[PDB]
């Protein structure tokens, strides 16, 4: 399956995702990217069925820079959470649901960094931490364990690397590199991939 | 003056004139001619060039393998009207495997050039047909004009200047129901050309011809193709 | 008052009439077909030096094989292109054939004059196209030359002249063109026309040029290849 | 079941001259906590208010559906709506459904605005309304809250023995139910104050 | 029929919409409104014109009109346009509401009602709108606001307007009496005090033929308020006290 | 109830220098019986093609005058008649437009380019078609197309030129695969009919076959 | 099809015309009154036929909404037909929402509203009616008014018709704030009596009540007994 | 049925075999999966064959247009979005199809996978059929980016050689191709006989 | 639905609700542009400021995307209409094309749509002239005017609404390559030509300035002062 896992700070927000495109028994690529970036200091990343995700995401993306551009102001991390769980929920019923679980990351100037979980039935959710998917069970506990409301930074890194390699052991598949990336009150950063 | 500026606003006289108007639309194109004999159907057509150096307008069409028209007046209507004239002939032959009875067609062509004539904002069908079929009652001509009303001719002779034509056609009208297609042929272009203006005479090309008969599908003469015919006038 | 579809005391829609009447506001376009091609000559009326005389697309491509020059209103023609383009890739996609020139003419001047008011579509047209274009283009039956009309009225000519000179620049190339022209020639005598009725003195910067051949697909003229042969011009 | 897969559980109690409303807090999907921080009681008025369990989808969306139409309400009228006439909107509101309904029972609590007499109620998840004068239970605990309520109710308990008992209740039936759970929040509602008390639950 | 047909969205001959300048005209003989922004609050000051002795007291104003908790507007022009365009725009703020959980900011609602209003008069063969909106509302953008609209779509920020009767004459003195930035909410309201003594030269401030409106932030939260009689008098006599001071 | 019954019936088409032929059976059958002995699955659409259907005859009856009204509309409309390239391109189209009702119809269709040689074109029911030298199908394509790739192909064989195919060598070869098709398959067997398309016309043959 | 562009438009001077004369028409009516007692709501019109071959009882002008709200007009009598139509739909589908009585402020919002709609569609012209509601809502008595352009207003007490001018004259001579119901329903009596020509027997007039009992017509004999003083 | 194609320094390469099969029955090996969209553009057959034909088709149509409305060449990615787009309409309703896109853009050479179930992806190379994981050990052994050209073509007829052998629905003929900034052209249509014969 | 024929022939062929919609674009304030080596600038004429009007919510410069931006004159709802319908364009490019848009192609979108409600059935034309200006991908400098009728052209320098014909000369006669060789140069440029129908400047005008990257630049009322009395 695909993962994610977010991890909340009192000033920035980590988030993390693999570059894996499997299709049957082959990983059609390597490189990946599950993260859209939704504004200057709002990041989406995706996981779900094929074909639906590029979609409902960008029709997201599309929705929210329009807002920006239209108004000379950027929506807010948590009215765009809304938003988009409004857009599933509405979908969720008619003809043609998406199958999309999301992990949603932004920054704002007054409520701080903002972390959102939703799944596929358009619950929202806010988490300190969260996961998707298949490694969700074999990282979830160790984030438990070593998370404390007022982790640094580096810590936030050290920590997802333990998910990381447990994931590695204790898994079944194979998620050789992933993909990190941090937003704080100065935009978005791509950190560099933690890889074996 | 307050009576000709819509088709639903009767007159006075009982009389509308818009369908008037339309029927001028029609009287002012060029003339074209139909016969029926007691073996054939032959129209007879005189098209004319906006200049010099453009082509000269065609004016017969396909409908079936055994129908044909001629037209007279606004091209966009007549292109209208023969896209109806055909689709309903290819549903005939869909649902029926039959050609269909060219009596029914031009019954249909009326009442769909009847609606308009009685509804507010639409406009009477600028184009006047002279349709000539050959079903299993033989030769046919029919004649149609703005106001949704169809005539079954033996001969007629609609358009500009088209009177002479029709004297001609009532002057020999005897002789069609027994004449061999090449005679048929010759009445019709001698009308036409009893219609042309004094200094100016039938050539290769201003002329156009088509024919329908028990075992000869429609087919169209034109250009070089129709001086057999004109050789021997 | 007086609807858009309505007949006036002679047979003519109103709303043509006064279509037809704003081509001559248009600038002057020429056209010239031979054996060896068909050109397609326009003037582009640079109004002010300020402004880039490359973006004033009033020549496009149908088709590889298709060539269009217009005269009217700008913004009229954009809708009659996308149709004619759509028609072609349509028809090519079909019958995996190229779409030949009368029937690209065909369906272009079909869309003209489906306009109205009553009980036609949530946003249908409402007043007549303002433009006419020409058509020319190489097909399966070699260089053909094509004219159309506000009135949906189509006709292949040898040789058009369009457009707010289009009278004077017709007996013009009515006196020169013969059955026996060469492409160069062509392209010669059409930019002398031209010349001949701009109020400007010609230059290569106010002008194109396009001629299509049996070889080479539907050719733009370069501004070096302009000058080359306006130089000798 | 479609219940059964986010769990949780509402409950409403009467006194005298004040009413309790009580929801869990975990949300979760099948047998996975996800976060221990929901919120299923919603605030609707000066002293009225509506819990939902069932689908947290569903929970979510009838929330603000119902907030929309009250405001407007409100907003139409100049002034407060009343128990009754809220419990005969929500119950348009999932009737309008009725095939392809919202997975929730509502349950409604709050003290009139005029003479704060107290009223409870609750409806199904295609708009069948129950009023009771002892109390109302939903979601997926509601045989252990019957259970609890029957024995441990009385007719006219003042604030404090009414919280008391309607906490009892509500705990002793979540460790009960292995899909509910982790965390109780309560809300009594009386004619000047209401209090807000999240009570130590089992966190298993 | 072209014969009945009225024509009410089509160009003149020099490009003006005429039912657009009509509907105009009939805002000019309305009530007087009134905008005052202050650096602590925004105030609405509009004329009862239903001034007769047996018409009944009812609902908690007669012109002013809330929109969301934290948005109110007053109107100028017919009554029951008037009633349409309101129920319209709290229509839109309920419906930004629930897509977004956060309270519709003040340009999004404006210019939403503001292009309901112009496609009204740009197709559809209906008459326009003849209503002059004036609004009031905060917004984490851009704080206290006073907005205002026309039968045109068009709308505008103002620190001090007036849209209705007497309105060259009213602006004319905000001019005059004006401090950008300098304006306490109690100043504020008795500048309009002051403003429409002027404009209602029917008699003086009657305390019963005026509407008074303040929007503030309390203790967190918007707090939307009406004046009572007792305070527009008192208010009154504090004006008429400082006038004779003056002299 | 099901829309489809599989009616049976064989057809095969083989393209030359300056020929075409399609050919087909003559049997109609439905289950275990045998609805009539004189349906041709072989149907002229113009001077220079001809297409054969094969499987659900009400398809097959409804798809051929659909092709005959469309082939009627572009004359009208283009002036010309079609080339076999246009009415392949057309019949791919015509498939595809019930990709999610399919026609339950094999069609080969045979006829000459427009440079005066042979074409052949098959067709999946769906539409996917594409151009060869020879082709069979129905209920025999499966012991049809061996021989055909054996003896018109020359797979296998070494040692042997590749000789061109003439109309004479085709006409038997057309023949005989049919006699063995009808010896060692139970829905087709009734009578042979063989059109040959060539530059002065079509022409119609027939040979009869074994009746069981 | 249907006209599909307003009737009424505006005037150079920015006047709806159209709803002008609608208003023409209804103050060319037959005359109405309401009070709005300390205990009541009155509402009382003239229902004078033209022969004696006319059933008094055949058609009423006061008609309920509800059993607690109801209402007269004065103007044209098809129009009236059709408000009161859409009224009593309008109450019952608040109603069926709510389960509960509707308010007399929003029934006369909602009917008003209705009014509006026909000012400004296409090919349709306005309501030549104006309409009085009473109701007993919340403990306390309502008097609405509803006029062709769609404006509503609160009444006191009012009186419209032909001579309305002279009739608010008259009620404002005669309001008392602390009025009884008794009183209030003679006085209303009085005022269609300022204009009446002839005698107001009982079978001339019609009058209709409200309270905490609900509204409810009055019956002839009662009309009578009413006008005996 | 098995496709191949890799960028590497030179363009972009495309091979294909040329076998369709109903059930165990072979109903021709001389099918073209190598769908030729434009001259700069292709297109492989994986999956539905009608299907890929008649939406690649429909592809050539919506560039033509796009090209002759805005005088430049669509890119890659925007003719890949717009398979995408065109597909996405008809999730779950029964629709076979697998697609590489290939050609020379402002960007380079580009390569984009497209599906049926709404995948869209770029990659330096890809296979995709039913012999696709015979050709993928193959590729990725003897891959490189800075291959050289001969050496490229030899490494695609290798893998649909060895995809062909293994597989018992792949076969036929391997037709190569090569695209290049001018546009593309076609190397070689080598039988898989004869490729035997010259490997062993 | 109404459907009648707002814009309709007349003799001697004429869209007269085309010409009353470009007699409205000659009642707004004078928009002008110009196109230098490497930036393009808008200049605008502020009616006035009047003291009370927050200028903030009356901006007349606005931002289609984040490399194109417009300027109109004529009436200000059918501005914004377009203004809008060209920014949902301009991000449904974005989405489907997945590269920037460029000025033709949005220029081409706005002009469609004047046409499109210049022929339709009960639509009143557009009175509206837009200025667009921007950088393409490949870094060229760019200027188009689209007019009521749905026509559209390229400039070097055109002005746009009232007093147009006055700046347009002003425009036909000065530009030279002397005079786009220093943005300043060009900048300063703009505000002269602007001071020939405004009165104050400084405070009675509003500038735009765009870049290759750099985003859109508004010239703050200090800084045009600065600009002025530098060409003073």
């Amino acid at each position: 399956m695909e993962y994610l896992i977010g991890i909340q700070g009192p000033d920035y927000v980590l988030v993390a995702s693999d570059r894996v495109a499997a299709s049957n028994i082959v990983q059609m690529k390597d490189d990946h990217d599950k993260m859209f970036k939704m504004s200057e200091k709002i990041l989406l990343l995706c996981v779900g069925e094929a074909g639906d995700t590029v979609q409902f995401a960008e029709y997201i993306q599309k929705n929210v820079q329009l807002y920006k551009m239209r108004n000379g102001y950027e929506l807010s991390p948590t009215a765009a959470a809304n938003f988009t769980r409004r857009n599933l929920a509405d979908c969720l019923r008619s003809r043609t649901p998406y199958h999309v679980n999301l992990l949603l990351a932004g920054y704002d100037e007054h409520e701080g960094p903002a972390l959102y979980y939703m799944d596929y039935l358009a619950a929202l959710a806010k988490a300190p931490f969260a996961a998707h998917g298949y490694g969700a069970f074999l990282t979830l506990s160790i984030l438990d364990r070593y998370y404390t409301p007022t982790i640094s930074r580096e810590r936030a890194v050290e920590l997802l690397r333990k998910c990381l390699e447990e994931l590695q052991k204790r898994f079944i598949l194979n998620l050789p590199t992933f993909s990190v990336r941090i937003i704080d009150k100065n935009g978005i950063h791509d950190l560099d991939n933690i890889s074996f | 003056n307050q009576y000709d500026n819509d088709v639903t606003v009767w007159s006075p006289q009982g009389r509308i004139h818009q369908i008037e108007y339309a029927m001028e639309a029609v009287k002012q194109g060029s003339a074209t001619v139909g016969l029926k004999s007691k073996t054939h159907a032959v129209l007879v057509a005189l098209k004319r060039a906006q200049s010099e150096l453009a082509a000269h307008q065609k004016k017969i069409l396909h409908v079936d393998n055994h129908i044909g028209i001629s037209i007279a007046g606004l091209t966009a209507d007549a292109r209208l009207l023969c896209n109806f004239m055909r689709q309903e002939c290819l549903d005939s032959r869909f649902v029926f495997d039959r050609p269909l009875p060219v009596s029914r067609l031009v019954s249909l062509i009326g009442s769909k050039t009847q609606i308009p004539t009685q509804r507010y904002g639409r406009r009477p069908y600028g184009v006047g047909l002279l349709i000539a079929g050959y079903d299993d009652m033989g030769p046919h001509i029919f004649q149609t004009c703005p106001s949704a009303n169809y005539f079954d001719c033996r001969a007629m002779s609609i358009g500009a200047r088209s009177q002479s034509a029709r004297t001609y056609l009532e002057r020999h009208m005897s002789e069609f129901m027994e004449c061999n297609l090449n005679e048929l042929v010759k009445h019709g272009l001698r009308a036409l050309r009893e219609t042309l203006p004094a200094e100016q005479d039938l050539t290769t090309k201003n002329v156009s011809i088509g024919i329908v008969g028990k075992d000869l599908e429609f087919t169209i003469y034109d250009d070089d193709d129709v001086s057999p015919f004109l050789e021997g006038l | 008052y007086r609807g858009v579809n309505t007949f006036s005391p002679e047979g003519r829609l109103f709303q043509v009439e006064y279509a037809i009447e704003a081509i001559k506001l248009g600038s002057t376009a020429i056209g010239i077909q031979t054996s060896e091609g068909v050109c397609l000559a326009v003037e582009k009326r640079i109004t002010s030096p300020l402004m880039e005389p490359s973006s004033i697309e009033k020549i496009v491509e149908i088709d590889a094989h298709i060539g269009c020059a217009m005269s009217g209103l700008i913004a009229d023609a954009k809708t009659l292109i996308d149709k004619a383009r759509v028609e072609t890739q349509n028809h090519w996609f079909t019958y995996n054939e190229t779409m030949t020139v009368e029937s690209v003419t065909q369906a272009v001047s079909n869309l003209a004059l489906q306009f109205g008011e009553e009980d036609a579509d949530p946003g249908a047209m409402s007043r007549p196209f303002g433009v006419a274009l020409l058509f020319g283009g190489v097909d399966e039956k070699g260089p053909q030359l094509f004219h159309m009309d506000p009135s949906g009225t189509f006709v292949q000519c040898d040789a058009r002249a369009i457009g707010s000179a289009s009278e004077g620049a017709q007996s013009s190339l009515q006196e020169v063109y013969h059955k026996s022209m060469t492409l160069k020639e062509a392209i010669k005598s059409s930019l002398i026309i031209l010349k001949q009725v701009m109020e400007e003195k010609l230059n290569a910067t106010n002008i194109e040029l396009a001629t299509v051949q049996p070889g080479q697909n539907f050719h733009m003229f370069t501004k070096e290849e302009l000058e080359e042969v306006i130089k000798d011009i | 079941s479609i219940m059964s897969y986010n769990g949780g559980a509402v409950m409403a109690m009467k006194g005298k001259n004040c009413v309790a409303i009580a929801a869990d807090r975990r949300f979760g999907i099948q047998a996975q906590m996800v976060t221990t921080d929901f919120q299923k009681i919603f605030p609707m008025g000066d002293r009225l208010y509506i819990g939902l369990a069932g689908l947290a989808t569903d929970v979510q969306t009838v929330a603000q559906r119902l907030k929309f139409r009250l405001n407007l309400y409100e907003l139409k009228e100049g002034r407060q709506i009343k128990p009754y006439t809220l419990m005969s909107m929500v119950a348009n509101l999932l009737y309008e459904k009725r095939f392809g309904p919202y997975y929730t029972e509502p349950v409604i609590a709050g003290l009139d605005p005029k003479t704060f007499k107290p009223f409870i109620c609750s409806l199904d998840l295609i708009g069948c309304p129950m009023v009771t004068d002892d109390f109302v239970v939903s979601g997926t605990c509601a045989e252990q809250m019957y259970g609890m309520c029957e024995s441990l109710w009385e007719p006219n308990m003042d604030p404090d023995h009414l919280f008391e008992t309607i906490s009892q209740a509500m705990l002793n039936a979540v460790d009960r139910d292995a899909v509910s759970g982790m965390g109780v929040i309560v809300h009594i509602i009386e004619k000047d104050k209401i209090t807000t008390r999240t009570l130590k639950a089992r966190m298993d | 029929s072209r014969r009945y047909d009225s024509r009410t969205t089509i160009f003149s001959p020099e490009g003006r919409l005429y039912q657009v300048e009509y509907a105009m005209e009939a805002i000019g003989h309305a009530g007087t409104c009134l905008g005052i922004l202050a650096n602590d609050g925004v105030l609405l000051a509009a004329e009862r014109r239903n001034i007769h002795k047996l018409l009944d007291e009812v609902f908690f104003s007669e012109k002013i009109y809330k929109l969301n908790e934290d948005m109110a507007c007053s109107v100028a022009g017919i009554t029951s346009d008037a009633n349409v365009l309101t129920n319209e725009l709290r229509l839109i703020a309920q419906r930004y509401l629930l897509q977004y959980q956060e309270p519709i900011p003040c340009e999004q609602l404006v210019t939403a009602l503001c292009d309901i209003k112009q496609a009204y008069t740009q197709f559809g063969g209906k008459r326009p709108f003849g209503v002059s909106l004036l609004y009031i509302g905060w917004d984490k953008h851009y704080g206290f606001q006073l907005y205002q609209s026309d039968p045109s779509g068009n709308y505008g920020g103002w620190k001090a307007t007036c849209i209705g009767n007497n309105s060259a004459a009213a602006v004319s003195m905000l001019k005059q009496d004006y401090k950008e930035g300098e304006m306490t909410l109690k100043s504020a309201l008795a500048l309009a005090i002051k403003v429409l003594n002027k404009t209602m030269d029917v008699s003086k401030l009657s305390a019963e033929k005026v509407e008074i409106a303040t929007l503030t932030r309390e203790n967190g939260k918007t707090v939307i308020r009406v004046l009572k009689q007792k305070e527009v008098e008192q208010l009154i006599k504090k004006h008429e006290e400082e006038e004779a001071k003056a002299e | 109830f099901s829309p489809y019954v599989f009616n049976g019936g064989t057809i095969l088409a083989i393209a030359g220098e300056d020929f075409a032929i399609v050919a087909s059976d003559t049997r109609l059958s439905e289950g275990f019986s045998i609805h009539t002995r004189d349906s041709p699955k072989c149907y002229k659409l113009t001077d220079k093609t001809v297409i054969g259907c094969s499987g659900f005859h009400g398809d097959c009856l409804t798809l051929t005058k659909i092709i005959e009204a469309r082939l009627k509309m572009y004359k009208h409309s283009n002036n010309k008649a079609m080339t076999t390239g246009a009415i392949a391109a057309m019949l791919s189209t015509i498939l595809y437009s019930r990709r999610f009702f399919p026609y339950y119809v094999y069609n080969i269709i045979g006829g000459l380019d427009e440079e005066g040689k042979g074409a052949v074109y098959s067709f999946d029911p769906v539409g996917s078609y594409q151009r060869d030298s020879f082709k069979a199908g129905g209920s025999a394509s499966a012991m049809l197309q061996p021989l055909l790739d054996n003896q018109v192909g020359f797979k296998n064989m070494q040692n042997v030129e590749h000789v061109p195919l003439s109309l004479d060598r085709a006409m038997r070869l057309v023949k005989d695969v049919f006699i063995s098709a009808a010896e060692r398959d139970v829905y087709t067997g009734d009578a042979l009919r063989i059109c040959i398309v060539t530059k002065e016309g079509i022409r119609e043959e027939t040979v009869s076959l074994r009746k069981d | 099809r249907g006209y599909s562009f307003s009737l009424t438009t505006f005037s150079p001077s920015g006047k709806l015309v159209q709803i002008e004369y609608a208003l023409a028409a209804v103050a060319g009516g037959a005359p109405s009154v309401g009070i709005k007692a300390a205990n009541g709501v009155v509402l009382a019109t003239e229902k004078k036929q033209k022969s004696i071959l006319y059933d008094e009882r055949s058609v009423h002008k006061v008609e309920p909404i509800t059993k607690h709200i109801g209402l007269v007009y004065s103007g044209m009598g098809p129009d009236y037909r059709v408000l009161v139509h859409r009224a009593r739909k309008l109450a019952q589908q608040y109603y069926l929402v709510y389960q509960e009585p509707i308010p007399t402020a929003q029934l006369v919002q909602r009917v008003a509203s209705v009014m509006q709609e026909y000012t400004q569609s296409g090919g349709v012209r306005p309501f030549g009616v104006s309409l009085l509601i009473c109701g007993w809502n919340e403990g306390r008595p309502y008097l609405f008014q509803s006029d062709p352009s769609g404006a509503y207003f609160a009444w006191k007490a009012t009186a419209m018709g032909k001579n309305y001018v002279n009739g608010k004259t008259f009620l404002e001579k005669r309001y008392n704030e602390d009025l009884e119901l008794e009183d209030a329903i003679h006085t209303a009596i009085l005022t269609l009596k300022e204009s009446f020509e002839g005698q107001m027997t009982e079978d001339n007039i019609e009058v209709g009540i409200c309270n905490e009992a609900g509204f409810r017509r009055l019956t002839p004999t009662e009309v009578k007994d009413y006008l005996a003083a | 049925t098995t496709t191949l194609a890799f960028k590497f320094r030179h363009g972009v390469i495309v091979a294909a075999d040329s076998r369709a099969t109903a059930g165990a029955y072979i109903a021709s090996q001389t099918v073209k999966k190598v769908i030729e969209i434009n001259p700069y553009l292709l297109g492989t057959m994986a999956g539905g064959a009608a299907d890929c034909s008649f939406w690649e088709r429909l592809l050539a149509r919506q560039c033509r247009i796009y090209e002759l409305r805005n005088k430049e060449r669509i890119s890659v990615a925007a003719a890949s979005k717009l398979l995408a787009n065109m597909v996405y309409q008809y999730k779950g309703m029964g629709l076979s199809m697998g697609t590489m896109i290939c050609g020379w853009d402002k960007r380079g050479p580009g390569l984009y996978y497209v599906d049926s179930e709404g995948n869209r992806i770029s990659g330096a190379t890809f296979s995709v059929g039913s012999g696709s994981v015979y050709a993928y050990g193959v590729m990725d052994r003897g891959y490189s980016y800075d291959l050289e050209v001969e050496q490229a073509y030899d490494l695609a007829r290798r893998a649909i050689y060895q995809a062909t052998y293994r597989d018992a629905y792949s076969g036929g003929a391997v037709n190569l191709y090569h695209v290049r900034e001018d546009g593309w052209i076609r190397v070689s249509s080598d039988n898989v006989a004869d490729l035997h014969e010259k490997y062993s | 639905s109404y459907d009648r024929a707002i814009t309709v022939f007349s003799p001697d062929g004429h869209l007269f609700q085309v010409e009353y919609a470009q007699e409205a674009v000659k009642k707004g304030s004078t928009a002008v542009g110009v196109r230098g080596r490497d930036i393009v600038v808008l200049g605008v004429e502020k009616k006035s400021v009047a003291k009370l009007q927050d200028e903030r919510t009356v901006r007349k410069i606005c931002a289609l995307d984040d490399n194109v931006c417009m300027a109109f004159a004529g009436l200000t709802a059918d501005a914004r209409i377009v203004i809008n319908r060209a920014r949902v364009e301009c991000q449904s490019h974005r989405l489907t094309v997945e590269d920037p848009v460029t000025v033709e192609y949005i220029t081409r979108y706005i002009a469609s749509l004047k046409q499109r409600y210049t022929q339709s059935n009960g639509r009143r034309p557009f009175g509206i002239s837009a200025l667009i200006v921007g950088f393409d991908f490949d870094g060229t400098p760019r200027l188009y005017q689209t007019d009521p009728s749905g026509t559209y052209h390229a400039w070097k320098a055109n002005a746009i609404g009232r007093g147009a014909k006055s700046v347009r000369e002003f425009l036909e006669k000065n530009y030279t390559d002397e005079a786009i060789e220093t943005d300043d140069l060009t900048i300063k440029l703009v505000i002269k030509a602007l001071l020939e129908v405004v009165q104050s400047g400084g405070k009675n005008i509003e500038l735009a300035v765009m870049r290759r990257d750099q985003s859109l630049k508004i010239l703050n009322p200090e800084e045009i002062e600065k600009y002025v009395a530098e060409i003073e």
